[PDB]
């Protein structure tokens, strides 16, 4: 499964 | 911006058994950016309902595709892929021949 | 063996013609076994193997929901690179991304990846050690103090090092009959007359799975530089095919031996064109 990101470039 | 001119393969699924339906396929890999048309022909002309795979990419960023479409070979229709690309002047016409 | 799992990302701006499109799928070794495509209607994640139809409900209404918040994601990432290579809103630009893990034959972390691309070029890769960072350019050093700031790094790590290979593993159990199953390549030589003179000996390897594999050797000397070996390709049954083709001059062709290695046979083949 994925996961989740957050943070931007 | 670096571009990278697609590779072409022209195949089918099985070894080709003239009037024994099969599966025609074009795998274009090695390119970029990702944009890209493909036709599968038969005669010269557009096959309809080609489907193709999802856009995925190689270790290197540079993209691939399967597209594909039953077919039943015979020993006188000829089939072909052409592919476009913004490093191709002229799409690239590349002839099935059931020997590769 | 050892395996891994891959999570695969592109999204590809189209100015004056709506948002990125954004087209992510997810492999466990050469298996396709997720997919979703932005521009779909009412876009879902879908199941592309038989393995993993069984997740429940939950499941793929979380997969989708991370698939949509990556898109937005990447489109505010799109329009930053702008900024950060000093570029006009006019052209496409694309953004790719790569995350996931390989274990070993006991299930164990053999290395973790989370890397972008941007224009088909290297931009940000978290480092083996799942603790720091390359960046390509002074651009991607911008992305990187962020990502230091945020401790981005030890969350990413946290993923890799647990549910990545958790979920590995109970992909791989629960796809047993196929993620754990080597087909080996059916092999034969055929011969393409040229002219009366030569002919092409082209060696076939066709039905395998995974796609990892050709040589031909004259004389027992490989024979790299006069061999066109074809890329491995995709059958659009699960399984791969490769050739390995020399010309060969009339009546030589008992000189040529073609060698197949691929982890499905038990012991690298050997073969010769048999009239």
């Amino acid at each position: 499964r994925r996961r989740w990101h957050r943070w931007r470039l | 911006m670096i571009q990278r001119t697609p590779k072409i393969q022209v195949y089918s699924r099985h070894p080709a058994e003239n009037g024994k339906s099969n599966f025609l396929n074009c795998y274009v890999s090695g390119f970029h950016p990702s944009d890209i048309e493909v036709d599968l022909l038969k005669n010269g002309e557009r096959i309809e309902k080609v489907e193709h795979s999802d856009l995925s990419f190689s270790k290197d960023w540079s993209f691939y595709l399967l597209y594909y479409t039953e077919f039943t070979p015979t020993e006188k229709d000829e089939y072909a892929c052409r592919v476009n690309h913004v490093t191709l002047s002229q799409p690239k016409i590349v002839k099935w021949d059931r020997d590769m | 063996g050892s395996h891994s799992m891959r999570y695969f990302h592109t999204s590809v701006s189209r100015p004056g013609r709506g948002e990125p499109r954004f087209i992510t799928v997810g492999y466990v070794d050469d298996t396709l076994f997720v997919r979703f495509d932005s521009d779909a209607a009412s876009p879902r994640e879908e199941p592309r193997a038989p393995w993993i139809e069984q997740e429940g409900p939950e499941y793929w209404d979380r997969e989708t929901q991370i698939c949509k918040a990556k898109a937005q994601t990447d489109r505010e990432d799109l329009r930053t690179l702008l900024r950060y290579y000093n570029q006009s809103e006019a052209g496409s630009h694309t953004l790719q991304n790569m995350y996931g893990c390989d274990v070993g034959p006991d299930g164990r972390l053999l290395r973790g990846y989370h890397q972008h691309a941007y224009d088909g070029k290297d931009y940000i890769a978290l480092n083996e050690d799942l603790s720091s960072w390359t960046a390509a350019d002074t651009a991607a050093q911008i992305t990187q103090r962020k990502w230091e700031a945020a401790r981005v790094a030890e969350q990413l790590r946290a993923y890799l090092e647990g549910e990545c290979v958790e979920w590995l593993r109970r992909y791989l159990e629960n796809g047993k009959e196929t993620l754990q199953r080597a087909d080996p390549p059916k092999t034969h030589v055929t011969h393409h007359p040229i002219s009366d003179h030569e002919a092409t000996l082209r060696c076939w390897a066709l039905g395998f799975y995974p796609a990892e594999i050709l040589t031909w050797q004259r004389d027992g000397e490989d024979q790299t530089q006069d061999t066109e070996l074809v890329e491995t390709r995709p059958a659009g049954d699960r399984t791969f095919q490769k050739w390995a083709a020399v010309v060969v001059p009339s009546g030589e062709e008992q000189r040529y031996t073609c060698h197949v290695q691929h982890e499905g046979l038990p012991k690298p083949l050997t073969l010769r064109w048999e009239p």
